[PDB]
């Protein structure tokens, strides 16, 4: 008994993304889609026994009972669309066999770019300095600090319903008494135009 | 119309403790399954049962035992607590078990951390960052920031309360927290949240903005005898008011 | 080789008396049943020899499990219909499902349902859809049908599942299933009769006929039925009335397994 | 309800000859319900010592059952089958025939 799918990927938001999932299995009694939100629990998207494609909104589900084959196709990818998609296959004694899931990863079309490093206010209830580099588009990749003293957080999505407004950004901060705001994000390829602004 | 129902949400757990999970279903459902979640597998069954009336066991039932106590509820049980057991662990329902097609139902999910001792366990601490005033005038959007440092093991539940409501448009919290020390197997942990408003809502001098974190740790029962103050489920927050 | 058939059936009773169970499964390859369950025992056990040897424990169990809830679904299921027919005292509900691998190669499939005994429940797994015989099945039917899945499930079980188990079956008891005893026939007389006579043969599948100066007499023949002996083996015959003013050439005629044979009376 | 009423044969394993041990049997088919009670008589008494393989199931929802005995053919002792139904008024009686 035996099924895969890959274990990330990552589309362009208004994009289409197909998600592969192949099993051996002794006996077939139907292949299940269920989405995953991160922390949350997984719940259904669909089922197919037979053989075609199943549409359903912007979601559709294909199946080949000969090659042991199924994908989950989603079409014009929104942000709300980033969860794991898990796979199951039920078999000859009707069990159900799981898949290791797919995380699925959506940058998001960033209209203005305006990449910028800034320095936040220090707390005085804290012993950090903090620095935070925004509004970059999706295609820069935030790199992990190479120091020990030196947190640097992954890129983060937000949008802003009001203002129909989305950014990407990442977090560094450290107590060290040379860190700077202007070195924090050295370890990572920043955009040419990153606006540095100058310091007190 | 509650749907499936578990609890408890957060656990930790010395070696050798017990521990039951409970789980009810108010959809007339008929078959039961508690399953593990571990990261790089799928879900593993570890209980199911197919009726009121009847249990068995699944993939993985070494460690646990369960109890089908009517058609709505089934819980799982851990007699002897071990580091092994530690994972996310999710009930399930479905009308009827091998008729057909039937999907499955799943509970909101419970974390459970083994330790051998609790002398590692750490509350967050919560501080609060204001908004660039270069961001202010290049971008007429301000950026708030929330680190939540140091704690131990990942049980944590970040928020966001604009003048004592619950916000949740601008907000970025990290999907994933990031180990202190990527070297240790315990090390502790550090998670980062983003709230951005207008600079025209920032500049009010009267909006009242706060972060809060809700750690899940040690109970009443929990024996301890470190130094340091208890690190029991506690709320921890940190706040910032606009500035003109 | 020959057709072979799978087939499964269930029962159950709404107010039995005491003693009998209100619920059992059975199932059968060709003529030889292969497993039960019922609601005494809730174990499901082997009925063969050829199953028992080759099925682990832990088959024996999973399917436990499962006609243990199946037999709760049976009970709910039969307490609708039983309300809904406004029916007062104890009443049966059955079910059949199974397929056929036929000689050619081609199979077929089935899934069917019964109250008291009769039709009930017909499903067509080629338009999909399932035939009610009253408007207390049409309700059922109605719903059934709202779940295109469940319809494509069986679907898939008959002409897939269902046929992999018969083969997997059948190379379990090839020893029994696959094995051919010719017949031992035989005319005797009997106002005046002809019965020819079989006896000692499998499988249970044979043609008896008699035959006048070479013509079929199907109007005036008299068939018995095919009747187990109780060591494996089958017997049935066939009669005819004989005409007291002519003489004529009747021969029986037998047909089993690929084998004709024909006995003339002289 | 339709209920259907038993039919009842009575015939020996093999072709029977007398004082050449041989077995009785009493093929019940085509009834509905399931509830019946079958006994196999010699010279119009019980025998103690029947079996009887498990209820069948037919394709046309009846059931099916055969008990059957081990037995001697003699030119004296007669056989027979009694079958009692819920479409029987009183027990029907099958006396065995060669
Ligand atoms: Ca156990
Ligand atoms: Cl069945």
């Amino acid at each position: 008994q035996n099924i895969d799918q890959p274990t990330e990927m990552t589309a362009t938001e208004g994009a289409i993304v197909q998600i592969n999932c192949t099993y051996q299995t002794s006996g077939f009694n139907g292949l299940f889609w269920y989405q995953q939100h991160a922390g949350e629990a997984p719940t259904f998207l669909s089922y197919n026994v037979l053989d075609g494609l199943e549409e359903k909104g912007r979601f559709s589900s294909f199946l080949s009972r000969s090659k042991g084959y199924s994908y989950l196709l989603l079409k014009e990818l929104q942000m709300k669309d980033s969860a794991s998609y898990l796979c199951a296959v039920k078999d000859s004694n009707y069990q159900l066999i799981w898949g290791a899931g797919t995380k699925l990863i959506i940058k998001p079309d960033i209209q203005n770019p305006d990449p910028a490093v800034y320095q936040l206010r220090d707390s005085k209830s804290s012993d950090k300095s903090v620095c935070l580099f925004t509004d970059f588009d999706s295609q820069t990749n935030v790199s992990q600090s190479k120091d020990s003293d030196v947190y640097i957080t992954d890129k983060c999505v937000l949008d802003m319903r009001s203002m129909d407004f989305k950014s990407n950004s990442a977090v560094a901060w450290s107590n060290k008494s040379d860190f700077a705001c202007a070195n924090a994000f050295n370890n990572s390829i920043i955009p040419e135009d990153t606006f540095f602004p100058s310091p007190e | 119309n509650a749907g499936v129902t578990q609890t408890p949400k957060f656990q930790v757990l010395k070696t050798g403790q017990s521990m039951t999970l409970q789980c009810a279903q108010d959809m007339n459902h008929n078959s039961m399954y508690w399953y593990r979640q571990d990261p790089g597998m799928g879900l593993r069954l570890i209980y199911y049962s197919a009726s009121e009336g009847t249990t068995d066991k699944g993939e993985v039932p070494n460690g646990y035992n369960v109890s089908r106590l009517n058609k709505r509820e089934f819980s799982l049980r851990l007699e002897s607590a071990a580091p092994s057991q530690t994972s996310v662990y999710f009930c399930a329902s479905s009308v009827w078990t091998g008729e057909g097609s039937g999907e499955l139902f799943f509970g909101e999910g419970s974390r459970l951390t083994v330790l051998e001792d609790l002398k590692n366990v750490f509350p967050p601490e919560v501080a609060v960052f204001e908004p660039s005033e270069a961001e202010i005038s290049h971008t007429q959007k301000a950026t708030l920031v929330c680190l939540a440092t140091g704690f131990y093991p990942d049980h944590v539940e970040l928020s966001w309360w604009v003048n004592g409501k619950e916000v949740h448009s601008g907000v970025c919290t990290d999907p994933q927290p990031l180990k202190e020390q990527p070297a240790l197997n315990d090390s502790r942990y550090a998670l980062s949240s983003r709230l951005r408003v207008s600079a025209t809502f920032w500049q009010n001098p009267r909006n009242h903005f706060r972060c809060q974190v809700q750690f899940y740790g040690l109970s009443e029962n929990d024996e301890w005898t470190q130094d340091r103050a208890k690190p029991v489920t506690q709320i921890v927050s940190a706040e910032a008011w606009g500035r003109a | 080789m020959r057709t072979h058939s799978l087939r499964y059936f269930r029962l159950g009773v709404s107010d039995p008396i005491h003693g009998v169970p209100e619920f059992i499964s059975v199932g059968y390859v060709d003529s030889h049943p292969i497993t039960t369950y019922d609601s005494v025992t809730r174990q499901k056990e082997p009925r063969a020899p050829w199953m028992a040897e080759n099925l682990a424990p832990d088959h024996w169990e999973r399917y436990t499990q499962l006609l243990r809830g199946w037999q709760q679904m049976f009970k709910v299921e039969l307490k609708r219909l039983q309300r809904h027919y406004n029916h007062s005292g104890s009443h049966t509900y059955q079910r059949m499902i199974g397929c056929e691998l036929l000689e050619d190669g081609s199979t077929t499939g089935f899934l069917q349902y019964a109250y008291d005994g009769q039709d009930f429940l017909i499903f067509n797994k080629d338009t999909l859809s399932w035939l009610a015989v009253d408007n207390v099945a049409h309700t059922i039917k109605q719903a059934w049908e709202a779940n295109q899945h469940e319809l494509l499930y069986q679907k898939n079980w008959l002409e897939e599942e269902c046929i992999a188990w018969l083969k997997r079956f059948l190379e379990y008891g090839k020893d029994t299933l696959q094995r051919t005893e010719p017949p031992l026939v035989r005319v005797n007389r009997k106002v005046t009769a002809l019965f020819c006579k079989a006896h000692g043969f499998y499988p249970p599948e044979i043609y008896m006929t008699w035959m006048k100066n070479g013509e079929e007499i199907v109007q005036e023949i008299d068939y018995g039925d095919i009747l187990p002996s109780g060591d494996g083996t089958y017997q049935a015959w066939a009669s005819i009335e004989l005409d007291p003013q002519s003489s004529n050439l009747y021969s029986c005629h037998v047909e089993h397994s690929g084998v004709h044979m024909v006995l003339q009376v002289p | 309800m339709i209920q259907r009423t038993p039919k009842i044969q009575v015939y020996s394993r093999h072709p029977a000859e007398n004082g050449k041990s041989n077995f009785l049997n009493c093929y019940v088919s085509g009834f509905h319900p399931s509830d019946i009670e079958v006994d196999l008589l010699k010279n119009g008494e019980r025998i103690e010592k029947v079996e009887h393989s498990d209820l069948s199931f037919s394709k046309d929802w009846s059931f099916y059952l055969l008990y059957y005995t081990e037995f001697t053919p003699t030119e004296k002792d007669e056989y027979a089958c009694r079958v009692n139904h819920v479409t029987l008024s009183q027990p029907k009686i099958v006396k065995w025939d060669r």
